[PDB]
């Protein structure tokens, strides 16, 4: 939302 | 013969039924009968069309990969070469890694390109610069080995020459550039469409003096575009925009633009949703958002982002992947596309980094290899950017309208409903929305009717769909209640003139101005 | 105006339209060779299902989702009927890929003995062949 680019995307609903 | 069996089937039926099974299944079926074993181990087509889906060449099963690739399989050759070069999957000692790995990878890359049919050459992107600063990286080894093979190949060497020339093109050296140009000349000598077009592009920048050379260039462009190229078609669609200097009639230019504007069909659809366990398009939105952010970081053009999204969609439609691998898919696709078209690429060590080290070097290597092998080598496809460029190089419009047209062209990436329309219709509708937003008196001109080959009534639905799916409805959020705004943040730059923060009209206003009702 | 006569192996005659009959390429090439441009295993039922299949698919311009309800509800009648269908199109140049996918699914996710059981194949390898298969399957 949001955090910076480096991330582990949250796909889970 | 009341109940016919697979035993007595002819050669054609057996050939077709055995060509659509994986390697494990084809090995298992080989245990049923002796005639099946004779058919499989006698006729090379069944091996030639066999998958190697989700396998990777390990020391246990190197012989299987070699046997299948050597007799007509392209996926096996690609995977074998990539494993040999990237040194993942094969237990090669560091002392003897370089030479043996380079020769094996080069031979398998050459075989992979040779077995490719009906696609532009692509194997040059796995060995493109930048290379190792110290020592000798295996990329250079396979480069020189491929050069020697081309010097010694006879069957089909034009693709190898084109790939070689594309390799040194991205080298910042005048000598390197002359060796590259020297390369597509030798590739064009034997016959290659892309090499010839690149040669022509290297000549347009050099000599623009008299209309005679312009007519020569137009003749060559017509020759290239008539055969079926893509970059040639797009380039020819603007040399007709140079209508005043170029000897020709208005009707001919209008016909050329109409031909290139009525030769596109909608491709993507809800296929991806029904081909996996589930995506719900929210995961795709997240992934494309993240890719847009990463492209914003490293100064990546619109074309490369569009190509990455299209490659992701193609692979997702072809070979299924689990949910926890989507980000790996996106990073591999960005690496592959940036290596293909751009100049500054997303290096592998950097590529894994943005994922917070969730995945590893080997996993990214495997994903890249399988992505390239699953696309058959076709990377460049029709995209909205090309038609937006061809439409905005025809009609002279103000700069703010150009920026708005670009902004609505780029907003089609996140949403998948806009795939129901061809790129031509969507680019035309984007230009129409850009013009109507600024409130110009005449949105659609007679010039536009003669050129795009479509009328207003052919474009009302597309404008409505584009505007709705871009601005209307709501942003997908579940817990943070915060809209994903990488595209908007990408277009707040001063290089785009702070375009994204300017206001736009609503759907009701657009329908009123376009003469479209609602219910 | 045009009228293409058709007869079956049992002598039954059925009327079909032209555009659907244009799907088959064997009739087209035979007509072009004979200048009239412009089956040992077939009974009335087979024609009837082929007419239904062709009629239900007219707007068509892969994966195992393109199979419709009619095919998956009619291709489970008999295996030998399915074999007669594949060589059939093999012969009429038309559904070929649909049938190939349908049969291949029954083969992929099963064990060889399951294939022997379903295909009514008693046995063809004697005692001194199972060890050779096992050793030739130890490659993976």
């Amino acid at each position: 939302g949001r955090p910076p680019v480096k991330r582990r995307l949250d796909l889970e609903t | 013969p009341r109940n016919l069996t697979i035993l007595s089937l002819p050669e054609d039926v057996l050939f077709h039924i055995l060509k659509w099974l994986s390697v494990e299944d084809i090995l298992a079926v080989r245990a049923v009968h002796s005639q099946l074993k004779d058919l499989v181990d006698n006729h090379a087509s069944v091996w030639a069309c066999a998958s190697f889906q989700e396998l990777w060449p390990s020391p246990g099963n190197l012989k299987l990969f070699e046997r299948a690739a050597e007799k007509g399989n392209f996926e096996a050759a690609v995977k074998l070469g990539i494993a040999y070069l990237y040194n993942e999957g094969l237990s090669v000692s560091d002392e003897a890694r370089a030479e043996v790995n380079g020769l094996k990878a080069s031979r398998f890359f050459s075989l992979a390109e040779r077995l490719n049919v009906g696609a532009a050459p692509f194997i040059w992107l796995f060995i493109r610069p930048p290379w190792s600063v110290s020592g000798s990286c295996c990329k250079a080894v396979v480069h020189e080995s491929l050069r020697a093979e081309c010097q010694l190949q006879r069957t089909h060497k034009a693709s190898i020459l084109h790939c070689l020339g594309r390799v040194l093109s991205l080298f910042e050296d005048e000598e390197k550039q002359q060796q590259a140009h020297d390369l597509f000349e030798e590739a064009a000598h034997q016959g290659c469409l892309t090499s010839s077009y690149l040669l022509w592009e290297s000549d347009r920048r050099t000599d623009v003096s008299d209309p005679g050379r312009c007519l020569h260039s137009f003749r060559k462009l017509r020759d290239y575009a008539a055969k079926g190229c893509w970059e040639a078609q797009l380039s020819l669609a603007k040399a007709c925009a140079n209508a005043n200097q170029l000897g020709l009639e208005v009707r001919a230019s209008s016909e050329i633009v109409c031909q290139l504007f009525q030769a596109s069909q909608a491709v993507s659809k809800q296929q991806v949703f029904s081909v996996q366990k589930g995506l719900n398009d929210t995961m795709r939105y997240i992934l494309i958002d993240w890719l847009v952010e990463v492209a914003t970081m490293k100064d990546f053009t619109s074309l490369c982002l569009h190509l990455t999204v299209e490659c992701v969609d193609r692979y997702l439609r072809r070979r299924l992947v689990p949910r926890y691998r989507l980000q790996l898919l996106g990073i591999a696709c960005m690496v592959i596309c940036t290596r293909f078209i751009s100049k500054e690429i997303l290096t592998i060590r950097e590529a894994v980094w943005l994922t917070d080290n969730t995945y590893k070097y080997e996993d990214l290597v495997r994903m890249m290899g399988e992505i390239v092998s699953a696309l058959e080598g076709k990377i460049r496809v029709p995209t909205v950017v090309d038609y937006k460029e061809v439409l905005l190089t025809l009609v002279p419009v103000e700069l703010r309208t150009q920026h708005l047209c670009s902004f609505l062209c780029e907003l089609s990436l996140l949403h998948t409903s806009l795939s129901a329309y061809a790129p031509a219709r969507l680019a035309a509708a984007a230009l129409l929305l850009a013009r109507l937003t600024h409130g110009q008196t005449q949105p659609w001109t007679t010039q536009l009717w003669d050129l795009t080959g479509f009328s207003y009534e052919d474009l009302i639905p597309c404008v409505l769909s584009l505007h709705k799916k871009c601005f209307h409805d709501d942003a997908p959020k579940d817990y943070r209640q915060v809209s994903l705004t990488a595209v908007k943040q990408r277009f707040e730059d001063k290089r785009y003139g702070e375009i994204s923060q300017e206001e736009v009209l609503s759907y009701s206003q657009l329908c009123a101005a376009l003469g479209v009702t609602q219910d | 105006m045009p009228s293409i006569k058709l007869q079956s192996s049992d002598g039954e005659i059925f009327e079909v339209d032209v555009e659907i009959a244009k799907q088959s390429v064997t009739i087209k090439t035979m007509l072009e060779d004979l200048g009239m441009d412009d089956l040992p295993n077939v009974n009335a039922a087979i024609l009837k299902k082929v007419i239904q299949w062709c009629t239900h698919h007219k707007d068509d311009p892969k994966r195992t989702d393109d199979i419709p309800v009619w095919d998956q509800e009619f291709l489970k009648v008999d295996q030998g009927t399915l074999f007669e269908l594949i060589l059939a199109a093999n012969y009429l140049d038309i559904l070929l890929d649909v049938t190939c996918k349908t049969v291949a699914n029954m083969i992929k996710g099963k064990t060889p003995e399951e294939i022997r059981k379903t295909f009514n194949i008693k046995n063809d390898f004697t005692e001194e062949e199972e060890a050779q298969v096992r050793k030739e399957n130890q490659w993976c």
